[PDB]
């Protein structure tokens, strides 16, 4: 029926953690700190052309960020990138769609 | 009903596209099937706006997923422009119909195949190109090169792309990644199964524009 919302809120895997680790840079670049914990909590999917990852990192305290991080189709060949970040997030915030 | 059936060979059917890093795939579905009525109605072949669909049909919600149904009935409610002049961004903004003259076009309605039932679905697609979902979620799928897929995927359906054609054991569609994805943009899906759901959920959902 609705066809193109994420999956529910799935807790991460190692998948889940590298992905994070390859974009982990560019975040710091971005919003100029430097993240000395990153470490994927959840993640939601959605399907495109290519994949989109929702991903909640604990990179801190009581202290997190999500994460929307673009995967190409496998013929394609480019490397992930960090579509959008959120910050000042919190355990409890749910991972949604932006 | 004929052996096959191709929308293609008959001229029916617009060159793929790509729906980029946006959920619209219900647009691009529907879009498809608007260009395969108008075409076989009028004798021309237009390419119709996904993006219009994408902001402005207010039932689904742009980027983050949405309703082939609900698309195809804005169509019918109102209209369509054509895809020149309301083209593709691969993000949601606000709804410019207005300010782009009058519709292209318009269809009477939607109608929806009964669910589950293969020939109910062979017997629309002969008729003109259909809507249909699938479970596009798995690595097959999208690691999908060519050849008749059967598999592996489930009937965790998540993605609307267009039936445009059908054979003896399979059912050709239209997808929206790209050319560079399995057949030239294209896929065919086993079918006779003796599943109901379909593979991959084929026979879950489907909807076709009604004009004349």
């Amino acid at each position: 029926m609705m066809s193109g919302a994420p999956s529910a809120t799935q807790p991460a895997t190692a998948e889940t953690q590298h992905i994070a680790d390859q974009v982990r840079s560019q975040l710091e670049e971005k919003y100029n700190k430097k993240f000395p914990v990153f470490k994927a909590v959840s993640f939601k999917s959605q399907v495109v052309a290519g994949t989109n990852y929702f991903i909640k990192v604990h990179v801190g305290d009581e202290d997190f960020v999500h994460l929307r991080v673009f995967q190409s189709l496998p013929h394609e060949n480019k490397p992930l990138t960090l579509s959008n970040y959120q910050t000042n997030k919190a355990k409890h915030d749910e991972l949604t769609y932006f | 009903i004929p052996e096959y059936v191709d929308w293609r060979q008959k001229g029916a059917v617009t060159p793929v596209k790509n729906q980029g890093s946006c959920g619209s795939c219900w647009a691009f579905s529907a879009v498809v099937t608007i260009e395969g009525i108008i075409k076989i109605r009028t004798g021309n072949l237009n390419q119709y706006s996904e993006q219009e669909l994408l902001d402005c049909d207010r039932r689904s919600y742009g980027c983050n997923g949405g309703y082939p149904w609900s698309a195809l009935q804005l169509v019918a409610q109102y209209g369509i422009h054509y895809r020149n002049t309301y083209p593709y961004e691969g993000v949601q903004r606000y709804c410019r119909s207005r300010e782009k003259g009058p519709y292209a076009a318009k269809t009477d309605g939607v109608r929806q195949v009964q669910p589950y039932n293969q020939g109910a679905l062979l017997y629309s697609i002969a008729n003109q190109p259909v809507s249909v979902v699938l479970q596009a979620a798995g690595k097959d799928f999208q690691l999908y090169r060519g050849g008749i897929f059967v598999g592996p995927c489930g009937n965790k359906v998540d993605h609307a792309v267009a039936a445009v054609g059908y054979g003896p054991n399979y059912i050709l569609i239209k997808n929206s990644w790209g050319t560079g994805w399995g057949e030239n943009g294209y896929i065919r899906i086993k079918r006779g199964t003796g599943n109901s759901y379909g593979v991959c959920g084929l026979y879950t959902s489907s909807f076709y524009p009604v004009k004349n």
